[PDB]
């Protein structure tokens, strides 16, 4: 098996994507358990996701109830209920919503450039293997008693 | 159920709203400094205006439930420094004649201008108009035209416009429950709720007095040699027994006695030394001044400063093509952006401004992991106090001989020290006394314990006692002169450039002490010294989230202001001063205006 899970975060969050870390991005986002079986990438792309008058494209999710089982997607965004009332979609006060906006502009500091990352989790099954490394050698010679 | 929950969920979207809202104000208002163009300047318009109007919603939105009932203080002081409204809850006809108040106050003030003794061609207007020829001249009877002129122009304008501001300004005060808007000034030294460590706004104000009553003497100790040594200057106008007349100090209402120096200056053929010329002859250049400013911080180990910073700051000017503002300022423009405008020479002062703003760069990197309503000082006044000392370590000579910038056999004794000192006390020592009596004098009469008719009377009842100062030209209720100076008209308080002053020197009384230093503290620095820069960091890094009580005493282990360094910084000067006025009295009396001369 191999799994490969894709996403854009700022830089100072790139921390929070390991075996244990919690806050905003665990939590409310992505769920990585702390035992996973891969390894995870990530490398600064400021030059190439940012334009100067912002870009308003990449989301993340603000607000939840509870956090999540590991390896769980959610995209509903229905609004949020943080008082005692109800809401019935109506809003204004104690009713938020859980989707926020990032900002990148290429001026910033390091710290809230965004930054790509991606997470190769990949384990066997007792089904024959789809994923193997490398071999190598060097040359074929014959006429030579050889192993 | 609970309350803190809620006001958790709004910080936390609030917070995430707020610090994008702020950028781009703060971009829209650095590409305007950086040039000037009206399209720049209605963009930076919209972009204050929106920022506005969503600290006027979020406020509003913010005081549908107190603050009595969060237990997290981190929460509470946010919601406590929101959820002020001010003119909001007044009413719509007194926000528009305050707002015109303000408007008319500023323009009288800053575009106004005197005209000469019969032409209209030559006029002068403030700056730099009217502010050299009581800047650099000799002749008294110009020097007391101009300070007639100005003050007899624009005070008598601004004294109806100034009734009308207070009687305003105290309403709006006692509809926030501040009674004296004074005491609304005071409560941002309030700090109440953390026990060991809380205070009072009542608690603030005698102790300004009790922080004064031991700077008294060394400053008559100062200032009878300032005054003898006007004997030989303008060899009339001096009573050996009394005050000063307030058009001599060679500037304009009393604030900074430097102009004196060449009058005042001790010792003839033995010159304090500039080292502009040093760097003018062995090839620098703008560039070489920053990067030795941050080889400074190197040396006391901490942060270097981003590639982000020196991408697009400015440190030279455009040339002629443009039009730039170059008043130097350190700009914090959130998000981790930080620039420095400047228009730099090649010139040791720029060499010790460039210390002194970066002081200020250093201390906004410091505390970028708060919320956004907890990002500056922990009161008014520590941000220039942090960024002041690094000027008075760069100005050491020893650290000028490790740079390179001093020939490595060059001597130093006691005239150099003392003259360096006298140029330094009429900096600090002239501004303390000044800065109290016009703190006072609005205090008073925000108090309303002063009414209108003995208010021109007052201020010099106070004039010639406390500062030691006369004026020459006598002043009826036709005047308003404390509304001659700048922070007066435009509604800045003026408490903090007094405190500032006591703040600084605690903090070269801790830190450079910890460095092991030998000798007085006029000779110190943190150079080559990690354990200054850790005792530093760890108050810079803090923000305002905690009492600036608990913040001093992370520094120093003290609650309070000591003037008694003050002392310490400035013995050399006072040990030869005493040996200087032994053939003059001290002190000063009280009667002679010269109009009763
Ligand atoms: C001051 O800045 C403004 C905008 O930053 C410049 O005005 C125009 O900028 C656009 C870029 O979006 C250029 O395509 C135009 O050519 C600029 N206008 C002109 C008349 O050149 C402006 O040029 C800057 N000031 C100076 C003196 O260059
Ligand atoms: C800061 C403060 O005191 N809040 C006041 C509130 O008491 C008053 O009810 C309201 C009226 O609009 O104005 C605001
Ligand atoms: C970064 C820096 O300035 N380091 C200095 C070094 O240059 C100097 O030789 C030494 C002795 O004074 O002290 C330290
Ligand atoms: C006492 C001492 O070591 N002083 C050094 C000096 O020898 C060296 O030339 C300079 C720059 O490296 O830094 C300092
Ligand atoms: C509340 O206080 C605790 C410790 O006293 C701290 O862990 C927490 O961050 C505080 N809450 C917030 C929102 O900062
Ligand atoms: C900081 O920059 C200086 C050069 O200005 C360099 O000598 C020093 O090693 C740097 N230190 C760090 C932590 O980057
Ligand atoms: C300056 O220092 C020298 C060297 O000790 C000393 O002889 C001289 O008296 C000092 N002068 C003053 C004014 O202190």
């Amino acid at each position: 098996n191999v799994y490969a899970d894709s996403f854009v975060i700022r830089g100072d969050e790139v921390r929070q994507i390991a075996p244990g870390q919690t806050g905003n991005i665990a939590d409310y986002n992505y769920k990585l358990p702390d035992d996973f079986t891969g390894c995870v990438i990530a490398w600064n792309s400021n030059k190439l996701d940012s334009k100067v008058s912002g870009n308003y494209n990449y989301l993340y999710r603000l607000f939840r109830k509870s956090n999540l089982k590991p390896f769980e997607r959610d995209i509903s965004t229905e609004i949020y209920q943080a008082g005692n009332k109800p809401c019935n979609g109506v809003a204004g006060f104690n009713c938020y919503f859980p989707l926020r906006s990032y900002s990148f502009r290429p001026t910033y500091g390091v710290g809230h450039q965004p930054y790509r990352v991606v997470v190769l989790s990949f384990e066997l099954l007792h089904a024959p293997a789809t994923v193997c490394g490398p071999k190598k050698s060097t040359n074929l010679v014959k006429n030579k008693c050889v192993n | 159920s609970t309350i803190e929950e809620q006001a958790k969920t709004f910080l936390d979207k609030f917070n995430h709203e707020a610090e994008d809202l702020f950028y781009q104000s703060s971009l829209a208002s650095w590409n305007y400094n950086t040039n000037i163009t009206e399209e720049n300047v209605q963009n930076m318009n919209n972009a204050g205006d929106k920022w506005s109007a969503f600290l006027k919603e979020q406020s509003t939105l913010a005081q549908m439930y107190p603050l009595q009932e969060i237990q997290n203080l981190t929460v509470k002081l946010q919601l406590q420094a929101l959820q002020q409204n001010g003119s909001s809850v007044l009413s719509e006809d007194k926000s528009k004649r305050l707002n015109t108040i303000l408007n008319t106050m500023s323009t009288i003030y800053s575009t106004g201008k005197v005209c000469n003794p019969d032409n209209p061609q030559e006029c002068l207007l403030l700056e730099p108009g009217l502010n050299e020829i009581m800047a650099n001249s000799l002749d008294y009877n110009e020097r007391l035209w101009a300070w007639e002129s100005w003050r007899s122009e624009v005070g008598k304008q601004l004294r109806p416009l100034y009734e009308e501001y207070v009687v305003l300004k105290n309403e709006m005060a006692r509809a926030n429950h501040y009674e004296d808007y004074g005491d609304y000034w005071r409560g941002d030294y309030e700090v109440n709720g953390v026990d060991g460590y809380d205070y009072s706004r009542g608690q603030l104000i005698e102790d300004v007095e009790h922080t004064f009553e031991e700077i008294k003497p060394l400053y008559e100790h100062l200032h009878a040699y300032v005054r003898a040594k006007l004997m030989n200057a303008y060899p009339s106008y001096i009573s050996p027994i009394g005050c000063l007349p307030a058009h001599l100090l060679g500037d304009m209402w009393g604030r900074f006695w430097t102009n004196l120096y060449s009058l005042t200056v001790p010792f003839g053929q033995k010159p304090n030394i500039d080292v502009t010329d040093a760097m003018v002859d062995q090839a620098w250049d703008a560039q070489r001044i920053f990067k030795e400013a941050e080889k400074f911080f190197v040396s006391v180990g901490l942060p270097n400063m981003t590639q982000g910073f020196w991408e697009n700051s400015m440190l030279t000017d455009p040339g002629n093509v443009q039009k730039a503002v170059c008043h130097p300022t350190a700009w914090d423009l959130g998000k981790g952006d930080f620039r420095i405008l400047m228009c730099t020479k090649v010139t040791m002062d720029d060499f010790l401004t460039a210390h002194h703003e970066m002081g200020h760069i250093q201390y906004d990197m410091a505390y970028a992991a708060q919320p956004f309503l907890l990002r500056n000082g922990a009161n008014e006044g520590f941000h220039e106090a942090v960024g002041e000392i690094m000027s008075l370590s760069a100005a050491t000579p020893k650290h000028l001989k490790s740079i390179g910038l001093l020939s490595p056999d060059f001597q130093e004794d006691n005239e150099t020290e003392i003259n360096f000192l006298l140029k330094q006390a009429l900096t600090i020592v002239g501004t303390l006394p000044f800065t109290y009596m016009l703190e006072k004098w609005r205090w008073m009469v925000f108090k309303g314990e002063i009414p209108k008719d003995q208010w021109m009377k007052k201020w010099w009842e106070m004039k010639r006692e406390i500062v030691g100062v006369v004026e020459p030209v006598p002043h009826d209720e036709t005047y308003c002169d404390p509304a001659s100076l700048f922070h007066v008209s435009n509604d800045y308080s003026f408490i903090r450039y007094y405190t500032r002053t006591l703040y600084q020197f605690q903090f070269q009384e801790a830190l450079c002490q910890a460095a092991k230093h030998e000798g007085p503290l006029h000779k110190c620095d943190i150079s080559n010294s990690t354990e200054a820069g850790q005792k530093l960091f760890n108050m810079l890094r803090l923000g305002k989230s905690e009492p600036w009580t608990l913040a001093l005493e992370n520094v120093v282990g003290a609650k309070n202001m000591n003037v008694r360094p003050l002392l310490n910084y400035f013995e050399p000067l006072f040990t030869w001063l005493k040996d200087q006025n032994k053939n003059s009295f001290v002190g000063w009396s009280t009667d002679w205006s010269p109009y009763a001369d």
